[PDB]
């Protein structure tokens, strides 16, 4: 029933799964890394912003949840960076006055080259 | 077109020199000279 929804579907479960069969095509051919494992660790936990490092400890320190109030504890930090994320597009960041969101959203400054190297 | 091309650099000269009184002493013969030919031009690119 409505094929203008059963499209992008099919399209999506398609890619994906072809996704997941080259990840196992991969992950038999040439084992997994025992190690590096702790490095991708690190560098997907690096860019989780700050507003969700609360309940991370949280989720270190055993009263995280027992699986439900988490799913309603992480709801208000997506929201608040949400928010905050508006702010910084609208009213800028923290350290940006308007004239520098005039700068930034009118391509006025170049990358800095000379400290590129 | 000698008349006009003098007067052109002779008053972004003058804008120059008024703007920053400091280099207008003669010691800068040859830098605000250096500075009126890089105006007279374009504006002066920055490498980065």
């Amino acid at each position: 029933p409505r094929l203008a929804a059963v499209m992008p579907d099919a399209v999506y479960a398609l890619v994906q799964g072809t996704h997941k069969l080259g990840e196992y095509a991969h992950d038999l051919v040439f084992p997994p890394t025992p190690e590096d494992l702790r490095k991708l660790e690190q560098q997907v936990n690096a860019t989780i912003p700050r507003e969700f490092d609360r309940v991370r400890q949280r989720y270190a320190e055993g009263k995280i949840a027992n699986d439900e109030q988490l799913s309603s504890e992480l709801e208000d930090a997506s929201f608040n960076w949400y928010r905050r994320q508006l702010r910084t597009s609208v009213v800028g960041a923290t350290d940006e006055e308007l004239e520098d969101v005039a700068v930034r959203k009118l391509r006025l400054e170049p990358p800095a080259l000379q400290a590129s190297l | 077109v000698e008349a006009a091309y003098s007067a052109y650099l002779r008053r972004i000269a003058e804008a120059y020199l008024a703007e920053h009184p400091q280099m207008a002493a003669p010691e800068h013969a040859a830098h605000v000279a250096r500075v009126v030919r890089s105006r007279a031009l374009g504006t002066p690119l920055s490498f980065d």
